[PDB]
């Protein structure tokens, strides 16, 4: 709504609180960890790691498999803030929700939008899942401790191979599991989907998402509703 | 369908009757039927499964026949028959699965798969023999258009519906009057509540009505009627009609008064039961009309009088209820029921192979949507798939 | 509505909670606080209303929705009380000697009433049902009642000699008279000083809440002796100072109004509906 | 029974017509006549009300159903009019010097108004929409208005100095003020002898009809200049004697009531909408 | 099965009909007040429903056995089956949900109504006895779930309300030392005969014999005969299941099954 | 086997579980954002809590298929075996629980118990063909 | 424990009830009786404590388990109340004038509080939520409050001038201040004879019971106006002689303790948990 | 069956509904954003409203195909059956309305009514081949 004499510093006003927030601190911590790992020949024993190679992304410093995957995915949160994702990128969903709310809110003020943008960016979709695809095998992990391994054409669960998920997600383009494995199986069972549709849904291609929403699919609509109501602060 | 059923029945009888040591007189006719099946299927190529994840399977038959002169069957005879039986059972199971995963708006009763369509050829009619199952008997009679019906234990005739209707209400929801019901499977629980306990009602009687329309005509039905709806007998917090707010329900159960259950067919009163509880018979009906009343106790003990004051606030809300369970019934159309596994079989087959949603059935084979919109086309396709499911369950 | 009042409304027991997308006549609601004069005297400040408005704004009320109606005492406020805002909160100071007057005020303002004029000089009047009462208010209302018999002759009183009538109220700013139903009564009242109406209790008000400052649970908003309902709209607090009372009212205004309901404010500010 | 919700009503287009209910409407309802005092003086008969009641009885109104109310003049009547009968007829005499006042009076009684309090001391006030007005009634209303801007400073006025306020009413018994919507205003009113209320025009008042006795059609019950509707409840008659006026009112009471309808806000269906 | 049993009966041999949820209990919702008074504020007794294959019973004490000999109140319910059931599988569950919510119940003679406000305590020292000709055939103590009554004609359910020796303040607030008793302690019991075997024909959930006979009688407006109750009412039929009624019912049920083979 | 086979969300009428050995029910108690005065009176902001919010769920398996013998409502195999054992006062054996208690049997349904139970159930059906 | 505090406890609904632990509870517990001086004065016996100990022994308590503490009056007792024994029964005399003080004492001792220091001279303090209050105790606690705004300027008060502050407590031994949440306040308190702490109400204190001697149910242990819960530990009795009161306490000690839960006794005897 | 088989947005003229059993017509009265002086004169901001805005729709089924028999504008089967019944004063039966009235019949078009109607219509066509 642009209360003039406040638009004069709105972007900078929000940025000043943004860089002091937890997301900025986590980005800085990730960059520092990567720099130290690169600079370290023998100063890398500090790096807990499950993969065949010591990587800052796979660092686990704080079921055992569930805890490892949760620790890894809570840091994969930053792959979204690294342009190292191909899907539809949970953070853009949160940003769209933020834009809609701040545009439709009658109580938002220029002095309140700072730190509101920050707590939105840091509390929107707190628990989010990430999947990695490799030669027809999909490894999905989540911040809530749930990990799955399955196939592409037929979503059939496989024993989860940690130390292969770690190396895959260290380098491979990570995907935001906007339609998670549970919803993928439910769709493929009740609404058996095409090879192309499954291919695109796994990679979180927006076209198929909007296609399914326009068809009024209860399953994908329920998933997206869960995500949106999860976008609270 | 009759040929597929005959294949499955022949294989089941081969498993059951072709056993070591049995007299040949016990299996002479069965062996003749089995050899006829082998003869008819020989030289024919079949293809099953190109839908969803159901893999393409190709079937060829070049099996030898069985002996006919020995006196008692021995282990050699059974071993010879077992391999053929296994191959034929696999073929029939795959044909049944292929047919179960298909539908058509135009002709849902006709075969949809290529394999079953080929089995409808005249030359395969020689495989046909005894059609003694309930589903196949109904199939044949319905093809001839003869009066026939399926018998169901706890028929799944009511789509799920938990709802309420408020005849008297206001924004604070403090003096309400209405009915709340659950319609699920063979069960109807209805409860009429008055917050004022009919203090200002004429004759101190409040009348509640519940009308349930069945999507298909049930006949020769046994019903259990009980005077209390235990579902609506405890305190609840219920969403308003539009979800704007929530209201409080605090039932105190009074026995229902002037209970009348009317089973109607096309608006005509077929059966009527007044103040009758326990087992009742509804011979032919498509609608159930439950009329009950809340009557103020003319005489109240001090606690009962304390429950119901002359005016607001009303803290205890007087509720009457009814429970109506259809123990068994007969219906000309197929339905899910607590005893058979036809719906479960079809749903399992469709889910296991990710069958794309068709233009006839609801996605996921949801029974509530299926029975809510139980159209003639849906009925045709459902009878077809249920018969195929029974045929398959004969072996698998 | 009127042609759809007597129509069922059906709702499913799984409908997701939502919020109305319907326009209201006024953009926002209004809150009225009724407090005694002694409250303002003890507070001893001229800007206290402004500060309370700012604190209510802190509690989510736009500047302009909170109004403060001062009244001298319970007795004076009981003469044709007027309820102006969407939500009315009446801070009644408790006095041990005015229990009946507090009960009468609470009954009048916590319940809807339907009242008619009473020309006591021309006709006898009955009370048809337990919901029927005679509400009289004015500068000074003294009511004298003579019950008659089937022959229209006073019982224990002379229909011509007012001195024999029965005293049910003496110098009352407000009084709700309940007499035996089905009996014709000859009434004489100080008509020059007060007006008496034949009223019917329709039900709760739901937009007027009474907070009793001090005392115990003494209100009786029902004439029936065997009922003393304590509804959610009649609250009670303990106090030593009025600023603390007002801070409590402000801080728990969300709770106070959660116990009340909108949609009950009449077009008129009166405490009763009137038919002539 | 379902009071707080507005439910659609379905009706067939060929059902029937029920018998006339005019007889029962007259039998079970009450009529009020509001006339000026000068009418009573010109009539100069002590029992004229009895004669009018007898004539109304000849027209089917049971005795006691018709009430007569006196008002000194338009200005005096405009001070908080209270029309309580089921059917209200207001014989308003035309004075070319009191056009707006008459209009205001009609605008007040021919329409339904939902009014909230105004605390001009604490709050600045806007008018949100076209139906929003400021209605002030009292012994002498004098309203001056100072419009503000986004910075809260007055336009062509000083908030501190009331001498610069733009006077919009002077010594009015009643005045309806329309200002520019969406602009905050500081109001200076003689609160001692005048009460100002923030009102919304919900809709027509069905049960109030105004008969203009005298000149031409001058009433404008709409603030919008482009429309000056003349509803069926705004009657006009030329006169020379008040007995003739009352005889015309009695003779054509059927048509007068036909032009009116029961107040929607007054009957039970309006329960939990605003009132009853 | 029906023709086989017909032939066995014709030969005076042992007969057996297998029923799923046999309709063996006539509808009866009744109560017994072992301790009562005009005010009905301090009551003690049992209330039960017997319908189809289901028996729900609830023993209530308004005082919560405060004055009981050992803070224990003993409740008994005897259901006398009108035909002997053999090889019966029965689900026994602790609480009786039918009698666990507030009720207003007519008095015994209907003169007035009393108030019931249950608070459910677990039944104590449960004892289900299945008796044949007054002899204990089966006994089950503190056993819930599936139990087997191999041969019986009477059921004796003996349970107890034991006052909790220790009570948290919320629990202690419901059970004062003396009147008034606003919360009334209740101990329930549910008994469902899922399946059984009986020498005599019965209505049940799975079969359609009773429904078929009743439908045929209703469709053609058959006047009430001298044997069956009007309308083939099952409650009346099995309340007075006389040998003549048994013969006629077996005959008509066998004919009904024969017809159902073709219709 | 810890693998998710079927999932149903906000569906209550009738569902199919095609192959399963574990049921995981999840349900949420959501405080209603909007409450009428009575509902709001039920739930205070602090203790004491005299009315306790509860969310239920009922799940009945009306019919199923199992590769192992089980007791059910329709069949009388368990009843027949138990009746025969009780009538002749068979001493407790090394396999079955005393009294053929089905709760103990299904709580510790070991392969040996499965084999013995299938044998005795098949014999019970054979007998019921005649008796 | 702490490593198993956030772990589930599973129990079956058929576990046999254990025998009565009342005897074992009495044997291994201590009882503290708090009574006013007037009780001892009226008794006028130098061995009444020994008599009560012997009677409690007849009721099962060991000899040296019951202790008696005397306080001058409610106001005196409210300055740093100390609860010593496992079970603490407080006989509080009723005065119609000290109603708020009775409520404050009951609220303090019937609930567990988590308090922190307040340096009113240095920092501006606000109350975060409905569970947050300011508890002041001392010889004379006079608390005056100045609410602020977003710009830190006071509203209705000047931070520099304390005379404009809104006094909320004067000459109090114990006071529980509840101000509007989310608003910063500047406080003037007589720190010489007063100590004010920012306290949060964790929950009930189940080992403290209060028996009100005389009066009616006036205790209000909840700042929320809409609720006045009477808990099991809020007993009330009617009295003429203190000996009868003590006999009732002794005889029904079973019921009194059964309304209280052990394990709520803090390591310290204070009425609140002090944290820096 | 509640599924959208055909949809037409702002399409007028001839359209094809291939298979359907329900018609949902949704339209909207939109206040003209811009009005000429007369149009603005019709619609004031408040009451009275002398000119009432109205939007409409007309839907005619020129031709269709149905699995069940129906009356149409071309075939004379219903007229033939009704004429035969009226000519010979046939008493009302238990199936059809007591005038052979098409509104009542098509309202409660039960399966029994459909079977009887098909029978009588087929016989009517057979008769009309000759008469
Ligand atoms: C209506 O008027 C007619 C004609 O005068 C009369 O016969 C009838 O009784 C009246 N009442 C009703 C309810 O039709
Ligand atoms: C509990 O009480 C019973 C009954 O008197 C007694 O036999 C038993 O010894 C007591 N103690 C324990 C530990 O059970
Ligand atoms: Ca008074
Ligand atoms: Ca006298
Ligand atoms: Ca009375
Ligand atoms: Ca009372
Ligand atoms: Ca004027
Ligand atoms: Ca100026
Ligand atoms: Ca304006
Ligand atoms: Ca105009
Ligand atoms: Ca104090
Ligand atoms: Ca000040
Ligand atoms: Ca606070
Ligand atoms: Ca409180
Ligand atoms: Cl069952
Ligand atoms: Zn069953
Ligand atoms: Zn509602
Ligand atoms: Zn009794």
């Amino acid at each position: 709504k642009s209360t003039i004499d406040a638009a004069k510093s709105m972007a900078t006003s929000v940025m000043k609180k943004f860089k002091k927030s937890g997301l900025a601190n986590s980005v800085s911590t990730l960059t520092d960890s990567l720099s130290d790992a690169a600079s370290s020949i023998s100063r890398g024993a500090s790096i807990r790691s499950v993969g065949s190679s010591a990587s800052a992304w796979t660092d686990v410093s704080t079921s055992s498999i569930s805890t490892q995957t949760s620790t890894i995915s809570r840091r994969l949160r930053l792959k979204e803030m690294a342009t190292q994702t191909e899907g539809m990128n949970f953070d853009d969903i949160s940003a769209a929700v933020l834009k809609t709310k701040i545009d439709r809110s009658t109580q938002i003020s220029p002095n309140t939008l700072p730190d509101i943008v920050t707590e939105a960016s840091e509390k929107f979709i707190p628990n989010r899942a990430y999947r990695v695809i490799n030669n027809d095998e999909v490894f999905e992990a989540g911040t809530d401790g749930r990990f799955f391994a399955y196939r592409v054409e037929t979503f059939d669960e496989i024993p989860f191979d940690v130390q292969k998920f770690a190396d895959l997600v260290t380098d491979s383009p990570v995907i935001s599991a906007i339609i998670d494995f549970k919803t993928l199986k439910n769709l493929n069972d009740n609404y058996g989907i095409s090879r192309q549709q499954a291919f695109n849904l796994l990679r979180s291609d927006p076209r198929v998402l909007r296609e399914f929403i326009n068809q009024d699919n209860p399953i994908i609509r329920n998933r997206i509703e869960q995500l949106i109501m999860q976008c609270r602060l | 369908m009759d040929v597929l059923y005959s294949l499955s029945k022949t294989l089941k009888d081969a498993r059951d009757k072709i056993v070591e040591g049995t007299l040949y007189s016990n299996v002479s006719d069965l062996i003749q039927q089995f050899n006829q099946m082998i003869i008819t299927m020989n030289g024919n190529e079949f293809q099953t499964g190109g839908i969803g994840n159901l893999p393409i399977r190709n079937w060829n038959f070049d099996f030898g026949l069985l002996g006919t002169t020995l006196l008692n069957l021995d282990a050699n005879y059974v071993e010879t028959a077992r391999n053929t039986i296994d191959y034929f059972v696999d073929f029939v199971d795959n044909v049944c699965m292929d047919e179960m995963v298909r539908e058509s708006q135009r002709n849902g009763i006709a075969p949809q798969s290529d394999s079953l369509r080929k089995l409808s050829g005249i030359k395969f009619k020689r495989i046909n023999f005894d059609n003694s199952s309930e589903y196949i008997e109904n199939w044949n009679l319905q093809n001839r258009r003869q009066r026939t019906g399926f018998t169901f234990h706890k028929p799944n005739i009511f789509p799920y519906s938990a709802s309420f209707t408020l005849n008297r209400s206001q924004p604070a929801h403090d003096n309400l009057m209405g009915t709340m019901w659950l319609n699920a499977g063979s069960e109807i629980q209805v409860a009429g509540f008055d917050y004022s306990c009919a203090i200002n009602a004429p004759a101190n009687i409040q009348q509640f009505e519940h009308i349930v329309q069945l999507r298909r005509v049930l006949t020769t039905a046994t019903i259990t009627l009980l005077p209390d709806a235990e579902r609506f007998s405890f305190p609840r917090v219920i969403n308003s009609a539009d979800g704007a707010t929530t209201w409080y329900f605090n039932p105190v159960i009074l026995r229902p008064n002037n209970v009348e259950v009317e089973f109607l067919l096309n608006g005509q009163i077929i059966n009527t039961y007044q103040a009758r509880f326990g087992t009742i018979i509804a011979r032919n009906f498509d609608t159930i009309r439950l009329s009950f009343q809340l009557m103020r106790p003319p005489n109240m003990t001090p606690a009962v009088a304390a429950l119901f004051p002359n005016a607001q606030p009303f803290e205890h809300h007087a509720t009457v209820g009814l429970t109506l369970r259809i123990e068994s019934a007969v219906c000309e159309s197929v339905l899910a029921d607590a005893s058979k596994t036809m719906l479960a079989n079809v749903t399992s087959v469709r889910q296991e192979y990710a069958i794309p949603v068709g233009p006839v059935f609801p996605p996921g084979m949801n029974w509530t949507d299926l029975i809510t919109n139980y159209s003639p086309s849906r009925e045709d396709n459902l009878q077809r798939v249920f018969t195929v499911a029974s045929i398959r369950s004969m072996l698998v | 509505q009127n042609y759809g009042i007597n129509l069922p409304i059906t709702g499913s027991m799984d409908t997701a909670y939502a919020n109305s997308t319907q326009e209201e006549t006024f953009l926002t609601s209004t809150l009225c606080l009724y407090y005694p004069t002694e409250a303002a005297t003890e507070i001893n400040d001229n800007s206290w209303k402004d500060t309370l408005s700012q604190l209510f704004l802190t509690k989510g009320w736009p500047t302009g929705s909170v109004y403060f109606k001062e009244y001298t005492d319970i007795a004076s406020f009981s003469v044709d009380p007027q309820l102006y805002c969407d939500y009315n909160v009446v801070l009644m100071k408790y006095d041990a000697t005015l229990q009946l007057d507090m009960s009468e005020l609470a009954d009048l303002i916590l319940n809807e009433w339907l009242c008619n004029p009473m020309d006591i000089t021309l006709y006898y009047y009955q009370q048809t049902d337990e919901a029927n009462k005679w509400i009289s208010m004015g500068s000074s209302c003294t009511i004298k009642v003579c019950p008659l018999n089937t022959q229209t002759l006073g019982i224990g009183c002379l229909t011509t000699d007012t001195a024999t009538f029965e005293e049910v109220a003496t110098a009352e700013k407000l009084v709700i008279t309940d007499v035996v139903d089905g009996v014709n009564h000859k009434l004489d009242v100080t008509t020059a000083t007060c007006t008496i109406r034949n009223c019917k209790k329709l039900g709760p008000r739901e937009n007027v809440a009474v907070i009793q400052v001090g005392g115990s649970d003494v209100l009786d908003i029902t004439a029936d002796p065997t009922t003393a309902p304590q509804t959610e709209r009649m609250m009670r607090i303990n106090w030593k100072k009025w600023w603390q009372v007002f801070y409590t009212v402000v801080d728990y205004v969300n709770q106070i109004i959660q116990a009340m309901s909108k949609r009950s404010r009449s077009l008129n500010s009166a405490a009763f509906y009137y038919r002539i």
